[PDB]
């Protein structure tokens, strides 16, 4: 398969995005 | 494939909306941060000018001082 590849870039991408923003936005907000 | 992320994608944007919504409002408060720097000023008018750099000045809660003046202004 070719696409098989693609969706697990993508599931990895989205961890990495939605714990790397929290850690940012959500900080200046509190601080 | 011939469906490949496509129909996965809803999912993926209606979570980065409601996400994206919130870093909006860490840039408005902010902008009180900015504010609470910003000290008052007390209000008196001028009575003469004794010289270019210094001024008879009555705040007007109180006593008469002589104070010099802002080189811009």
């Amino acid at each position: 398969r070719t696409r098989l590849l693609d969706s697990e870039i993508k599931i990895m991408k989205s961890e990495v995005l939605r714990v790397t923003h929290e850690l940012q936005a959500m900080k200046d907000k509190i601080k | 494939k011939l469906l490949e992320h496509k129909e996965i994608d809803g999912r993926l944007k209606e979570l980065r909306e409601q996400l994206k919504e919130l870093t909006k409002q860490y840039e408005k408060s902010e902008n009180d941060l900015k504010a609470l720097q910003s000290v008052g000023q007390i209000v008196g008018e001028v009575l003469k000018q004794l010289t270019e750099e210094k001024f008879i000045v009555k705040a007007t809660n109180g006593p008469r001082y002589v104070v010099g003046c802002r080189r811009q202004l």
